[PDB]
DNA sequence: ATCGGATGTATATATCTGACACGTGCCTGGAGACTAGGGAGTAATCCCCTTGGCGGTTAAAACGCGGGGGACAGCGCGTACGTGCGTTTAAGCGGTGCTAGAGCTGTCTACGACCAATTGAGCGGCCTCGGCACCGGGATTCTCGAT
DNA sequence: ATCGAGAATCCCGGTGCCGAGGCCGCTCAATTGGTCGTAGACAGCTCTAGCACCGCTTAAACGCACGTACGCGCTGTCCCCCGCGTTTTAACCGCCAAGGGGATTACTCCCTAGTCTCCAGGCACGTGTCAGATATATACATCCGAT
């Protein structure tokens, strides 16, 4: 199908050229389902961690956005523990030109710098504004006891 | 049960009578088709709004009130059928 | 007034003040309607009705009839200048038109 | 030898006749059929109250009478007594119906 | 003269261009891609999100969506892909 | 069944007040009912807009009077204002 | 020997010039005085905002320009190029302004 | 008090309005007719403006009164409020 | 300070920065656009109110707004306005 | 849609749903107002605004300008058929008129 | 300027039919009494902007003149429209039959108003730098008298 | 059919200024959470009137022919708008100065909504009779060809 053809090309581009600090693949037998994994960049308080995520492609694609969820938990204003993230790509600014590699790179960039303008979790952002040191130490300890 | 080319039922004598009531004395031969077109446009414009009004109320019959409301919306009030 | 008779009789009218008050209150016009608005509105409505009925009765008597049909209202409305200005865009069912013929159309002497 | 009127007197007689009466001037059944045809053009399987068709007829006939009055004035303005389609078009333009 | 196949490639569907349409922001994409985006998405540019609300109405009223000057070149110069696509 | 209110009895009362001899048909009664309803809607809507412009929340008698002045032509407006003022003055005492 | 334009070309030049611009065409002070005169006819000892006089001027100018468009069409209908008072009268009568 | 200020609407101003209207040749009796019709229009608008002002217990005819008066007669004006 | 007066200037500028990301707008033009928005709002709301009062209802739902849009707007503007509104409501509900 | 975000962004609009809801509630239109009416009205208003602004910007680009003035709005409204029919009785301040001359008046 | 036909329209009388005007039962909507609270009236204060004036410069208005092009009246042609008659068509009226759908009633559940605590979206005030207005000189192009 | 001179308009480059766009502080209006009363959604039943068919009169539509008078083009006269140059009037701009009245704030009281009870005004239905429409037979006004 046209969608299936889109995933086949994206597979070819992804396999011939891996992204930086990104891994992905098909979780199951079907070509619709996907899984991927990310790591905290060097200039991040979440360094050393490995984070898995699940991707589900709707029937209509790429016109409709794919569902993306986080299995684990991280200390970010945009993350929620249930697996939903605050990105404009997921619901509002979704575009058929965008690829899976592009959105994962965008997730990594969001991990690099917080955007507390539209935070799902209230209390994290205010701690970030008032005092950065407590934010940093809390993030460090939670990555130590949860990311590894 | 389709209906075709019923606008020819607006005959030439009827248009001459409508012109006579308006004070017209002499009529060219090409007036009738133009008048038929004008009447068709007016009827379509009114019936569209009447049908919209009757579709909103989840009904299947066009009542007199729908026609009166459509006429008043277009700017031509009609007295004697209610409202 | 005595504050004991019917409200229309208390104000000295024939149109209903209670129904006008209810229609003002339940008509989605304002949040809270005053107490003297229905009386004023009913008086205005009754005055206009009396005016039109008087003119139509004059026309009907001019036509040697003891009933008022829509034609006797069309004549009365169209002949009066101000009542015609008020009801300018109104169509009256079974009303006809006022008779006039352009002077150019009349026969040459 | 047979008696006939010069062209114009019978027309004036009819003008004086139809400005004194109040009945409708279009036959009822053809108008009803036309209304039903346009209605089925918009939405199919519609039923029509008789009062709806009567109101539509009254509105249409009043509109056409007014339009023909304006057309007569437009024809007279150009030193004429015959109404021609350009008069109808000018009257409809000035009224804003087509602009 | 003739552009290469790399730039004659639709990015929306990763396939050869068929009936290409070029938005006022100069982003070329397949006519089926455009129709699907208009029917389903938010009536904007899939690439840079430059909405064309009235452009689509104006051209569909006159049936001028297709960028014919490029469609003719694609069809004539590369007949192989067009027949199989 | 259903009860349908109308201004028919009051219009007949006014007719018998003006012309004690003339009657009225049914079509003329329908026309008079339509006219009364139409003028009611006109004046009430104008009064509502006047009250909303000035950031009031009441439709008092002066809102109705100004609406009458705005809608009705000259002598009609003067006579209507006089009649309404007389009725309101008689009602309050 | 002196240069002269044939009658009708400066008129078209003025038409092209005045349909490209957007500025007001009536002098501000005389219009303000006329507005004040009419107002003091209605109610005595009145005051006016500047925005009020400007709005009145804009409305009046737009109305007159539209009226002159209709008058031009009426004049052309009668096989002329001049506009005359009867053209204005016919346009206003058809528009329903004078009845 | 002011008297005969309708003559401030000069001949060239009416000619300019006609030129914008798309008129090529103008007769000589147009100007008085134009002054009359403009005066009628101004009277009609200003009467309602003053009525709106008097209802609000004011003494200056604001721009909103003029806008409402114009809108009452189907002459909606954009750019001054509303 | 002067009392606050609300307007649609911020949202109109936000919309303008989508169709033409390199075009500004004057102040008088913004006044005209704000007047246009207010006028169309009043038209649609009034038609919806009359529509609801005709059917002896008491609530203005999305259906009344849809029918009012169909009544007021011209032939081809309505077919797009209804689509935009239906899409917005469907996206907002779920 | 999921909650816990601004009420307009759920619908994807830029116009305010809450202000439209308040205006509908306090405007003396009806006794009660549904929950899905303000969203519909905001979407319609935003669509019309974008439709006018696009054509106005096109006219401004045609006139070598990078700023929209009332003349460009008048041009955009008058040239389009549907927008001209919708805004038919409306007057734009400082908008002028469209340039046309009757073919009879042109020199022969 | 008439006169007689000849046609059409208005006037006087019988009759008979169905719609108007009135009367009866009753039931729902309006009237009467009382309570609570917030909307609007009234007074006091601030300061914005509306009015009034003076001086100058200069763009626009008023006036006069010469002339050509458009408005307007008179003639002549012929073709399209009015009037009258015989014929063909479907409208109008009545009567009967059927059922689709408008209208009303009873249950009940979900949606929308109301209230209180809270905080961030959006408005008021400031500031600056680029887009647009203006000036000055040159290039391009319609216009008209003369061939 | 054209060539050329006078004149109006469009382009291009440089200078300046003010208002459009972005930022900061703040206060009030929209959001969230919880509760409750009722609007309307749905199912069932009645019975009203909208649709369809058939047969018979006769009224209105249709087609044809004859003739006339009105539309339309052409010519000619003349006078009244137009384009241009000169003088005169007052609009426009900038500045200063005063105070009228618009806009906001605080206090209070009285006018309107909400609730309960009750009863009579107006609405539906039934009945009689007379105002008006129709048929019929004269009287008079009006049109038209011919003196
Ligand atoms: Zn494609
Ligand atoms: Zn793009």
């Amino acid at each position: 199908h046209m969608a299936l053809k889109r995933i086949n090309k994206e597979l070819s581009d992804l396999a011939r050229d891996p992204p930086a600090q990104i891994s992905a693949g098909p979780v199951g037998d079907d070509m619709f389902h996907w899984q991927a994994t990310i790591m905290g960049p060097n200039d991040s308080p979440y360094q050393g961690g490995v984070f898995f995520l699940t991707i589900h492609f709707p029937t209509d694609y790429p016109f409709k956005p794919p569902k993306v969820a986080f299995t684990t938990r991280i200390y970010h204003p945009n993350i929620n523990s249930n697996g939903s993230i605050c990105l404009d790509i997921l619901r509002s600014q979704w575009s058929p030109a965008l690829t899976i590699s592009k959105v994962l790179l965008s997730i990594a960039s969001l991990l690099d710098d917080p955007n507390p303008d539209d935070p799902k979790v209230p209390e994290i952002a205010r701690i970030y504004k008032t005092d950065r040191d407590k934010y940093n130490r809390i993030s460090r300890e939670w990555t130590q006891k949860y990311a590894m | 049960k389709v209906l075709r080319d019923n606008i020819q039922g607006i005959t030439k004598p009827a248009i001459r009578r409508l012109a006579r009531r308006g004070g017209v004395k002499r009529i060219s031969g090409l007036i009738y088709e133009e008048t038929r077109g004008v009447l068709k446009v007016f009827l379509e414009n009114v019936i569209r709004d009447a049908v919209t009004y009757t579709e909103h109320a989840k009904r299947k019959t066009v009542t007199a009130m729908d026609v009166v409301y459509a006429l008043k919306r277009q700017g031509r009030t009609l007295y004697g059928f209610g409202g | 007034s005595a504050k004991a008779c019917t409200r229309s009789s208390r104000a000295g009218l024939q149109f209903p003040v209670g129904r006008v008050h209810r229609l003002l209150r339940k008509g989605n016009y304002s949040e809270r309607v005053g107490a003297g608005a229905p009386v004023y509105l009913a008086a205005v409505l009754e005055y206009l009705t009396a005016e039109i009925l008087e003119l139509a009765g004059n026309a009907a008597r001019d036509n040697k009839k003891t009933r008022i049909i829509p034609r006797h209202l069309q004549l009365a409305i169209r002949n009066d200048e101000e009542l015609n200005k008020l009801l300018g865009r109104v169509t009256i069912a079974q009303g006809g038109v006022l008779p006039n013929i352009q002077a150019v159309l009349l026969p040459k002497k | 030898k047979p008696h006939r009127y010069r062209p114009g007197t019978v027309a004036l007689r009819e003008i004086r006749r139809y400005q004194k009466s109040t009945e409708l001037l279009i036959r009822k059944l053809p108008f009803q059929r036309l209304v039903r045809e346009i209605a089925q053009d918009f939405k199919t399987d519609l039923r029509f109250q008789s009062s709806a068709v009567m109101a539509l007829q009254e509105a249409c006939e009043a509109y056409l009478v007014g339009l023909f009055e304006d057309t007569n004035l437009c024809a007279i303005h150009a030193k004429r007594v015959t109404i021609m389609p350009k008069d109808i078009q000018l009257a409809r333009r000035i009224r804003g119906e087509r602009a | 003269a003739i552009p290469s196949l790399s730039e004659c490639q639709c990015g929306i569907c990763m396939e050869i261009l068929v009936e290409p349409v070029t938005l006022p922001c100069n982003h070329t994409l397949c006519k089926p891609c455009f129709q699907s985006t208009v029917e389903k998405a938010s009536l904007c540019c899939p690439f840079c999100r430059r909405r064309v609300s009235s452009w689509t109405r104006y051209h569909t009223r006159r049936n001028s969506l297709v960028n014919v000057e490029l469609w003719t070149i694609i069809q004539k110069h590369y007949p192989r892909e067009c027949k199989l696509r | 069944r259903s009860r349908k209110e109308s201004y028919s009895i009051y219009v007949y009362k006014v007719l018998k007040q003006v012309h004690p001899d003339t009657g009225i048909s049914s079509k003329a009664m329908g026309i008079m009912n339509s006219f009364v309803n139409d003028i009611f809607e006109r004046i009430a809507g104008e009064a509502s807009r006047l009250a909303h412009y000035n950031k009031r929340s009441t439709i008092t008698s002066r809102e109705i009077q100004t609406a009458v002045r705005l809608l009705l032509p000259g002598e009609l407006a003067k006579h209507a204002v006089s009649e309404g003022t007389k009725a309101v003055t008689k009602y309050t005492s």
